[PDB]
């Protein structure tokens, strides 16, 4: 690193206790590390604590009514099959899973002090095409409109080879 | 033994007779020079993430316009703290070479030339030379940088922008400066050439690169591919109007054959980002390349790969096979014997990590400067443009197979590696101090004892120096009982402590550095000969502590696949038409896709090591590049790509398990039947998705992903798509 | 000797250091691991959260009348 | 019991938490005094060996902190995921029920 | 010079038919006769274990100590006849497993109301071994797994801690025997089978049931004895991943895929502790070696 011991008095215990106070500090570090990471541990967890209570409800009321139904009087009618929606279960797909929404706090921070891109916006007003000046320079969504424009392309070539 | 040793033992007859603060100043220096390296390195990011501003400028179609001055005003607004940039890169470029060449002309004095010098500050004078080429081809590649500027001097001097005499000369050079093609490096030749003997020293650079190469003397990949383009660029810049390496090769000064042998075995190197060297092409751009062809065989390439990736493969899966086999098997205190093994295994791992990376890396750096066309791929369109061709055209399926094959056993052995750390660590550092003191405390006790004897009191002062800066004494305080010490021999015993901590930086600097000028009249020849292989031995060793007593940094830098997908270089060529490549051109793409698309069994294990490249490149971009808008295109790339992903793997599940279905119930003797008329009914080939399935939280990009969740989701909805189709 | 004692003193201090050094690291790596181990029980959970919350949709939609 | 998830859930856990944010704050205030008892200190070898003294002591904190809510956390997880358990056991005597009936 | 094809007699179809001609009553027959001829095996096995009972009991404690372990190993007799016996087990397991599936499923379209209150019952059981017994026979009845096969159990019951050093050493001896497999070419595991063309990966099955038997009989540690045999089987599959011969590592790769299948098949063990005592990377670079 840089230098070494003189013998000089006291030279190596400042240096020392300045490594300890360091590590001290690494400590103090750590101690709140481990509070974001037992955090989102925490959140979902309670979560998980909401949607179980609001379910044992649900199922306790339900564990009641069906003590109530009676076979004797159940009656069957046909406006179930002709005025009455099928039953559907839930078709949630979750997707885009990658929007800048979903970047977690620690990378967030990460990026923030990262160098952002030339102010080019400015000059966006200044323009014949109505277009974003920093599309010019970077552009995200430019994947994915080059892979939707190509399927459409490769959709309609495959569609009219079979002609 | 060979003839040479049985000759030098006949010599030995025939020769039979009938300062600290020194090295504390040059360590000062090499420091100094090292920083300026870093300095340079961000120079380098600067130039290589610099986009062009002027494109995203609306221009001034004719002086009768509305709003011109608007626009040169949010002009010089935009691009004035990035002309600022550009001056303190071409003031660090012109402090960078003066300071360079000052030491140059420092070490070549008549009298120094004499004198000794580290191999450590020879390699980075060596890596200072590389700089030079980097900054340069950096600069040469990039035309939005030439463009931007103007843009801006155009639009400041319009608006009259207040400028002194100073601050116009000051526009007038960097001008100059953009403007001219390899001016660094032409500057650079020009006060090198000024100073006598200057290939001299350049000489000894080389000359160290040659034999660390030949020798291993390297850990990771970079600093492999270092050696090589300073050989490269050192032979160079050593053959100019004041110099002649091919005379310098006769008088044996230097081995041109076997730098050639090197170029020839590895042609391409990373250079920095996607912009590769091709090592050859300092030969061929020698001042004196044209008189001596014939020298030379590595000027020979053709559009041919060199090496079957098959037979590398074969090698590769049995050593991956013998080593974690062994270091699996690892997983009261020790014996000295059971750290070193320890130590062993982790300096071997971080070897055969670095093997395998470079090699993925010096197949995709020879792939990038050789694109294929229609001759080589009949599936290749002939208006493909460069990029296309140096990637999604230009690998077959079995390289494509391959190369996830090491990249996941890259990744795979990483993550055995780095659970193994905190053994690791404490080991290394137990080898290292046992090591160092049983050297300094014992093993140089007969060197001592020689050189107090017969009067070698320089030698004697460097020994002293070293056991005086890193011994530890058991007692705490040396042994001034000892006969060596009075120069006499022993009827004698030390008892060498065991601590788990190694030596500081300036420790292991000045010990290693001490100990080099002892075996580079010199000091060697006033030395026996057991004991100059005893310091050679340790001075060998020692080369790699540092990089084992840093296993944590060196584990990453040993597995670095993050430039796969950068590709700055190949937009720069594009001219404006590319604001990016679509994900076809993408390797970390091209490489996942593949086994999605092919379905490949034996691979279904490996498509999440390669797509954990993207984890890699998103680091880089974060940690070194420093750069917000490339994150901001690997995030949006993942987030494309991995939807592609869930919707394949989904889809081909599916699929595979309904196939199974209908194929467990088909009726066997309807199957047999089939057969003996010529109508197999054919099986269903098995896969391998069990391992996907299971898989509840990949990282990627920060995020925990619940790869089964989202599988589970589709697979769900084609069972009732199946029932309702039945219905 | 004032530099000699100085240098025993250094590598019993830098022993020490290294000693405390590595323990945050042990514990550094412990909360990572307990980390993934938590994120594993909890889509664990919520796998089975999730399919149980569809069942009782489901048995509901048996016992109940539709719009 | 949903008792002893309750106290896990509003006061042992966030107890534990925020002990460990006190630990955060009350250990950069420890390194400063380490730093500033020295430099007020007429034995300097006396002052260091009361700083590795703070410093042992912090590390044994912090692994202490860490271990308590550790534990609490695996209690709480073990404790949802028998709610799990009795919740499926009870849901499918509901659907057992149902199905009985229909028939 | 086989007069009949398997297959036609044993796949999913067939089973299930089977089922429907023999029921609960016939099938359980079925069973019983099947752990007849495996307490057989099992009564062979243990006089190999008696027959080696000096060398396998250093063998357990020196595991550590790879030159003496190596040097034990070949003090060792009727290796091969261990790992044949063993996997006939396994076969015999296997097809009882392909019969329990199929009636299973039958019973379930017969007679879903009593099927849908014997699986919540065996399900949702706190416990007791003699009162586990009666919920798992009655289970198994109608054909459903359990942890512990209760007809294995009885047919296996026909000193107290003799027996129980011969179940321990049994583990050892089939733990240190797996290497030997890796020479044989019929060890090759094949994509179309998912097994070895010799049956070997009826070892996975065998293993884990003889285990949970054997150590209810004798009240011991399923879990322990399990885990030990793990690390002791671990460890010496690690070992022959160094070596060269063409001749002894030839199906190696073939053979470090059981690990796999045991601990799959086994409910006792875990990936995690496979992965602490043999990294899945080597089992990943297996699994494309055979299916490339
Ligand atoms: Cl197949
Ligand atoms: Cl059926």
């Amino acid at each position: 690193h840089t230098a070494l011991p003189r013998g000089i008095k006291n030279e190596l215990e400042c240096v020392t206790n300045i490594s300890l106070a360091n590590i001290i500090r690494q400590l103090s570090s750590l101690s709140k590390y481990a509070e974001d990471i037992f955090g989102e541990l925490f959140n979902e967890a309670h979560s998980f604590s909401f949607r179980v209570n609001s379910l044992q409800e649900r199922v306790d009321r339900l564990s009641v009514s069906v003590t109530q139904l009676d076979p004797k009087e159940e009656e069957l009618s046909l406006q179930d099959i002709t005025m009455r929606k099928a039953f559907r279960s839930s078709t949630i797909q979750d997707q885009q899973l990658f929007d800048r929404k979903t970047l977690p706090i620690p990378l967030q921070e990460t990026y923030d002090v990262c160098e952002q891109p030339p102010p080019l916006n400015i000059l966006t007003p200044y323009r014949d095409d109505g277009k974003e000046g920093l599309k010019f320079y970077t552009n995200p969504s430019y994947f994915f409109d080059l892979w939707k424009e190509k399927m459409l392309q490769d959709t309609e070539d495959k569609r009219k080879e079979k002609r | 033994v060979t003839l040479e040793d049985a000759l030098s033992n006949v010599d030995l007859l025939e020769e039979l007779p009938l300062g600290i603060a020194r090295y504390i100043e040059q360590a000062t220096v090499h420091s100094s020079m090292n920083e300026m390296l870093e300095e340079g390195q961000e120079y380098a990011v600067m130039l290589y993430t610099w986009r062009s501003c002027s494109r995203a400028i609306p221009q001034v179609k004719c002086n009768e316009q509305p709003n011109r001055v608007e626009i040169y005003e949010k002009t010089v607004e935009v691009l004035e703290p990035e002309v600022t940039k550009l001056m303190n890169f071409m003031y660090f470029q012109r402090n960078a070479i003066e300071r360079f060449c000052g030491e140059v002309r420092r070490l070549c004095h008549a009298e120094r030339r004499k004198d000794f010098v580290s191999e450590a500050y020879l390699i980075t004078l060596g890596k200072f030379i590389n700089m030079f080429a980097v900054l340069d081809e950096l600069k040469n590649m990039k035309c939005s940088v030439k463009n931007d500027h103007s843009a801006y001097k155009r639009a400041a001097q319009f608006l009259r922008k207040m400028a002194d005499p100073q601050s116009i000369q000051e526009s007038q050079n960097l001008s100059m400066f953009l403007a001219n093609h390899n001016k660094i490096t032409q500057s650079l030749q020009q006060q090198l050439e000024v100073i006598s003997g200057y290939e001299e020293l350049l000489a000894d650079i080389v000359n160290l690169c040659v034999d660390y190469y030949e020798n291993r003397m390297y850990l990771t990949p970079s600093e492999k591919h270092m050696l090589l383009k300073v050989m490269g660029f050192g032979l160079y810049l050593m053959d100019g109007s004041v110099s002649n390496i091919y005379k310098l090769d006769a008088k044996k000064r230097i081995n041109l054959s076997k730098i050639d042998k090197y170029f020839k075995q590895l042609q391409v190197v990373p250079l920095f980002g996607d912009m590769q060297i091709e090592l050859a092409r300092y030969i061929k751009t020698s001042a004196h390349y044209e008189e001596n062809k014939s020298r030379w065989t590595c000027t020979s390439s053709g559009s041919s790969p060199q090496y079957n990736i098959c037979e590398q493969m074969i090698q590769i899966r049995e050593d991956h096979m013998r080593f974690i086999s062994e270091l699996a098997r690892y997983s009261a205190q020790k014996t000295d014997a059971e750290y070193r093994k320890l130590f062993d295994l982790a300096l071997q791992g971080l070897q055969l990590l670095s093997q395998w990376s470079a090699h993925v890396m010096e197949v995709y750096s020879w792939k990038l400067v050789h694109p294929t066309d229609k001759y080589s791929n009949k599936d290749c369109p002939d208006s493909a443009e460069e990029y296309e061709r140096a990637t999604r055209y230009n690998y077959t399926s079995e390289e494509k197979f391959a190369l996830v094959e090491v990249i996941a056993m890259i990744k795979g052995l990483q993550v055995l590696m780095g659970r193994m750390e905190s053994v690791f660590n404490h080991a290394i550092r137990h080898t290292v101090y046992a090591a160092l003191q049983d050297f300094s405390q014992v093993t140089l006790r007969e060197p001592l004892r020689q050189a107090i004897k017969k009067k070698k009191n320089v030698i004697q002062s460097v020994l002293q120096a070293i056991r005086k800066t890193v011994c530890d004494w058991e007692t705490g305080h040396e042994p001034f009982n000892d006969p060596a010490l009075r120069g006499e021999k022993d009827p004698f015993d030390i008892k060498v402590p065991r601590r788990a901590v190694g030596p500081s930086s300036t420790q292991l600097y000045m010990v290693r550095t001490m100990l080099e000028s002892l075996i580079a009249k010199t000091l060697r020849s006033s030395l026996e000969g057991p004991t100059i292989l005893d310091i050679e031995k340790f001075h060998r060793e020692s080369f790699f502590y540092t990089h084992l007593i840093n296993f944590s940094e060196t584990l990453q830098q040993c597995c670095d696949l993050s430039q796969l997908w950068f590709r700055e270089f190949f937009l720069e060529l594009t001219m404006g038409r590319r604001i990016q490549f679509p994900i076809e051109m993408s390797m970390p793409w091209i490489l996942t896709d593949h086994i999605l698309e092919t379905k490949e069994a034996s691979m279904m294990e490996y498509v999440l090591y390669s797509l954990d490249l993207y984890n890699d490149s998103a680091h880089y971009a974060l940690t070194r590049f420093n750069k917000q808008f490339l994150y901001d295109e690997i995030e949006a790339e993942v987030n494309l790509c991995f939807d592609q992903f869930v919707y394949k793997l989904a889809d081909q599940i599916f699929a595979y398990y309904k196939v199974m279905a209908g194929s467990l119930l088909l009726d066997k003797r309807l199957r047999s039947e089939c057969k003996n008329q010529g109508a197999t009914i054919h099986l269903p080939p098995s896969n391998r998705y069990e391992t996907l399935l299971k898989q509840r939280h990949v990282q990627l990009l920060g995020r925990s992903i619940d790869l089964n969740r989202l599988i589970t989701q589709r697979v769900s909805a084609a069972m009732y798509k199946s029932l309702e189709l039945a219905i | 000797d004032p530099v000699q004692r100085e240098i025993h003193q250094d590598w019993a201090n830098r022993e020490y250091i290294e000693i405390i050094t590595s323990s945050i690291k042990k514990i550094a790596d412990f909360l990572n691991s307990f980390d993934m181990s938590c994120r594993s029980r909890l889509a664990t959970l919520n796998e089975k959260l999730t399919a149980l919350e569809r069942r009782i949709e489901y048995i509901e939609a048996r016992v109940t009348k539709g719009e | 019991a949903m008792a002893e998830l309750q106290m896990l859930l509003e006061e042992e856990i966030p107890g534990g938490r925020r002990a460990l944010f006190d630990s955060y704050t009350n250990l950069e205030r420890v390194a400063d005094y380490c730093e500033n008892n020295y430099i007020q200190s007429a034995d300097k070898q006396r002052a260091l060996e009361e700083t590795k003294a703070y410093t042992t002591q912090s590390l044994a904190s912090v692994a202490y902190l860490i271990n308590t809510l550790a534990n609490n956390v695996l209690q709480m997880l073990d404790i949802q995921a028998s709610q799990l358990r009795r919740m499926e056991s009870s849901i499918n005597h509901i659907s057992q029920t149902v199905d009985i009936h229909k028939e | 010079e086989l007069t009949f094809n398997a297959e036609e007699y044993s796949d999913i179809s067939e089973m299930r038919s089977l089922s429907e001609l023999l029921g609960p009553y016939g099938m359980k027959f079925l069973s019983e006769s099947l752990m007849w001829h495996i307490s057989s095996q099992v009564a062979e096995l243990k006089k190999l274990v008696v027959e080696n009972v000096d060398v396998l009991t250093q063998m357990r404690t020196s595991f550590d100590k790879p030159d003496q372990m190596a040097a034990l190993f070949k003090r060792l007799s009727s290796v091969d006849s261990v790992l044949k016996r063993m996997t006939i087990i396994g076969v015999i397991l296997s097809f009882r497993s392909l019969a329990q599936e199929a009636l299973r499923d039958v019973l379930s379209y017969h007679i879903p109301f009593l099927v849908s209150s014997i699986e919540d019952f065996k399900d949702h059981i706190p416990t007791d071994m003699k009162v586990a017994m009666n919920v798992y026979e009655l289970s198994s009845a109608a054909g459903l797994p359990c942890e512990i096969d209760p007809a294995l159990v009885v047919a296996l019951s026909s000193s107290p801690e003799e027996e129980y050093k011969i179940a321990c050493l049994l583990m050892v001896f089939v733990a240190v025997s797996l290497p030997t497999l890796a020479s044989n070419v019929m060890s090759q595991y094949s994509p179309a089978i998912e097994g070895h063309c010799n049956n070997i990966h009826c070892l996975a099955k065998a293993i884990n049931q003889i285990a949970a038997a054997l150590f209810t009989i004798h009240k011991g540690s399923i879990e322990d004895r399990l885990k030990e045999f793990l690390a002791l089987a671990s460890s010496s599959l690690l070992k022959i991943g160094q070596e060269t011969d063409k001749t002894t590592t030839r199906n190696r790769e073939s053979v470090y895929l059981l690990l796999d299948m045991i601990v799959q098949e086994s409910p006792f063990l875990t990936m995690d502790l496979l992965e602490s005592c043999f990294p899945y990377v080597l089992l990943r670079n297996a699994y494309h070696a055979v299916y490339k």
